[PDB]
Formats: C-alpha cells, structure tokens, sequence
C-alpha cells in the first residue's frame, strides 16, 4: 500500500484501523528501504503507541508492536522517535500479556531500544524493565518455554549488559544469577548471547571481572571455548580474553580450569578473528608470573606461537611479538633461552624488515633481554652467530640509518654483541 | 603489563566482532 491510504484508515476509527496498521507492518517488513521516515512524518507513532493499549483487541496490539519493533530497528533518530512517543512503559506493560507472542514482541522491541546505547539502556532500566523480564524466566525448567521466546529474552538481556558508563551495579548483580543458568542451557544461540552478556561484563575494572568469576563460570567458559560452533567460540574467547587481563589470581582460575589445552586448535584456527584474539590472550598470560610462564611452556604452546609469528596475517604477528616481549621480560633465564631452542629467532628476524616504527622496537626489546639471558649462561657467542646467519645482523645493521629511538636500540645490540 | 580490550580494539578496529545490536522482524 501507499502511506496515504494507511493514514485514511488509521484515522477512520476500529475494524478499519487494524487492516491499515496491519498493512503498515507488512510495508515495514519489506526487504529494501522500508519507508520508516515517512511513517514517522505522517504522525503514526503516537497511534501505534496508543495501539499497544487495546487489551480488548489483541490483533491491533500485535501489529502495532511489530510495526514499532521494526521502526526501532533503524537509526538512533528513528529509535528516538519510538521512545519519544511513549513506547517504553507501554511495552513494559505488555510483557505481562497472557498471549505469548505479544509478550515476546514487547521483549524484542525493548531489546532494540536498549541496544541503541547507554542512555536508552539505562532509561529502559529506570522504567522497571528488569524484574518483569526476569519474572518471565523464573521457571523450574527453562526448557518449559518456547525456544524462540527464550532466545529473545537472552538477547534482550545481553543488550542490557552492554556498553561508558557501565550498567548500574545493582542491575548487573540482579540479572546475573539468571544469566549463569542460561549459560548452561542446551541451545546454541542462547549460549552465544549468554557468552556475549558475560563478555560485556568482564570488560572494565578488575572489580567487574572479579564479580563474574565468583559465580564459577570459568570452567564452563573454557568448555564453550572448545565448542565446534563458531558463533559460540567467538564470544567465549572474548570473555576468557578479558578475564586474563586482570590480576594474577583471576588468571590462575582460567589456567586451572584447563583453558590452555584448547589453544593448539585456537592458534591454528582458520577463522582470522579467532586466531588473533587467542594470540592476544596469550600475550596477557605471558605478562604474568614465572610459574604461569612455565605452564605455557609445559602445555607446549611456545611452538604454536613461533608458528603464528612465522606465518599469519600481519596483525597477529604483531600480537605474537607482544606475547614474546612479555615472555622475555618476566621469564626465568632457562625459559627465555628455551624460546631460542624452539626456533624463535628466525621468524623474529624476518619480521624486522617491516617499516612500522612501533613493532620494530617491540621486537628489539625481546632480542636484548634474550641476549642478557645468553650473557648469564655464557652462550652469547652462539646466539650472535645465529642472528647473523639468518640475515638478522644486516637488518639490525640497517636499522641504524632507518624513528631515532629505534636506531639507538639497534646500535646497542651491535656494540655489545657484534664487535 | 596487562593491556585491556579497548587497546586491542583500538589497535585492530574496524571489524572486531560483537553481538547483534538491532534485529528486523520479517518472520511469523
């Protein structure tokens, strides 16, 4: 239909209204550029918001809820148009409908509104949205509820966990216990958004990381870390990666839960984003205590990092360089020279042909601290020859006339070990 | 030192994965 014909019917006013609003919903579901902006300009949102209230006529409720859901899926200004029409409390009222498909539609719409950003998220929370949403999940068996219904509640819950400033502590504390239950329910999509919700909560001050970790979720997170569904592995690795940016005791909980045994598959995972985030998390584990570095050693992960450093897309090679410089900064003399036995030298020397000023210095820091270990064991002469034979000395020799801070770092290696 | 996600995402974005923000209903 055209928008004009819809307006004659909404303002004809009850049997006529449903067909026209129904007609609006079909128009707003169309594939290419549903004409969202003209429906707002025609003034139809206040009637649609009015439409959520005909407890008598559930059909006009559902259609208006659907039309409004799909206006709120658009730009921030279009979402703003929905909120400005009063939809939040009307949708919150609709969560309690005895008709399951209408309750879900309100859940979905509320998910779109909260997903726009931190201001709309907190405003939805301020209206009292958390309790009736959680009240819907307060069943003895989560497999009691329709599968599609449960998926939206989890998704809607995850957008309430998302995003400067963070959600009020009370909201995260209040929603979280239902989140842990959902993290164990056997549906692949529910799990993904549970991990997403958990992934959001662990990005921030160590007090927030600490909070999720108390609930015993880390063993389960490492389990999803090994799932075959990529939509599950992706958020699980993000959540684990955030946790290992924290303190030494939180990092010990991830290792002890068995996370490292999954990393041979992850650091060779053919999905570019999986391999890089696994390399980044390794960079934060190798920034830990010496007993945790030997545990990466014990799990055999050094050959895998030499492999990523040797051949991967360029951004991971930079992530591995941090893992290596971190390893060489905190490790024992034996652990660092063990790097040399594993073949660390050639892919490092090959990577120094790169012109980015920043990574050159990261690689050179690793090389000097490694030489200092060689100094303690009396093996510097073996290493100097090793660096020269794979072409590393020429490159190092060439960096004196290449940022000047890179150049003075390169000369120092030359004066001390190649004179 | 440990480096938090903002620094990683700042190094690597655009394109860092995240969950769905909005969904359009075509179904039902």
């Amino acid at each position: 239909w055209s928008v004009e014909d819809i307006v004659k019917g909404i303002n004809s006013n009850l049997e006529s209204q449903l067909q026209a609003t129904q007609a609006a919903r079909k128009l707003l579901s169309r594939e290419k550029q549903p004409p969202i902006d003209n429906i707002i300009r025609a003034g139809l949102i206040p009637k649609f918001v009015s439409f959520l209230g005909k407890t008598d006529c559930s059909p006009i409720q559902f259609e208006s809820a659907w039309a409004l859901t799909n206006i709120a899926s658009g730009t921030s200004e279009q979402t703003k148009a929905v909120v400005d029409g009063g939809a939040i409390p009307a949708f919150i009222s609709l969560l309690a409908s005895p008709h399951a498909h209408i309750s879900e539609q309100a859940v979905w719409a509320l998910g779109n509104i909260a997903g726009d950003g931190s201001a709309f998220r907190d405003l939805v929370i301020k209206h009292g949205a958390i309790d009736p949403l959680l009240a819907l999940l307060a069943v003895p068996d989560l497999s009691t509820l329709a599968c599609g219904y449960l998926r939206n509640l989890t998704w809607t819950l995850s957008n309430l966990c998302r995003n400067n400033p963070a959600p009020p502590l009370d909201a995260v504390e209040q929603i979280l216990p239902t989140l842990v239950r959902l993290l164990h329910h056997n549906d692949p999509e529910v799990l993904a958004d549970s991990c997403w919700a958990i992934s959001y909560l662990t990005d921030g001050p160590n007090e927030r990381i600490e909070m999720v970790v108390k609930k015993g979720v880390v063993p389960q997170l490492v389990k999803l870390l090994g799932a075959t569904e990529l939509p599950i592995v992706t958020p699980a690795l993000r959540a684990i990666g955030n946790i290992v940016t924290g303190t030494d005791e939180q990092t010990q909980k991830v290792i002890d839960a068995g996370a490292l045994a999954v990393f041979p598959s992850l650091l060779t995972n053919p999905k570019t984003n999986i391999q890089k985030e696994a390399t980044w998390t390794m960079s934060n584990i190798t920034a830990g205590r010496q007993d945790q570095i030997q545990q990466v050693v014990n799990h055999g992960l050094v050959p895998f990092l030499v492999g990523v450093l040797s051949k991967a897309d360029f951004k991971t090679q930079k992530e591995a360089a941090w893992a290596i410089t971190n390893y060489t900064s905190g490790g024992t003399v034996e652990q660092i020279v063990y790097l040399v036995h594993c073949g660390i030298i050639e892919p490092l020397m090959n990577l120094l042909s790169a012109k980015d000023t920043k990574i050159i210095q990261v690689i050179l820091d690793a090389i000097s601290n490694i030489f200092q270990a060689a100094e303690k064991l009396g093996e510097t002469e073996k290493l100097s020859i090793m660096i020269e034979e794979c072409g590393g000395l020429d490159k190092i020799e060439a960096l004196q006339r290449h940022n000047e801070s890179v150049y003075k770092a390169s000369l120092n290696l030359i004066e001390k070990y190649f004179s | 030192a440990k480096k938090k996600l903002r620094e990683y995402q700042q190094r690597n974005s655009p394109g860092v994965p995240t969950g769905a923000k909005k969904k359009k209903k075509i179904k039902n």
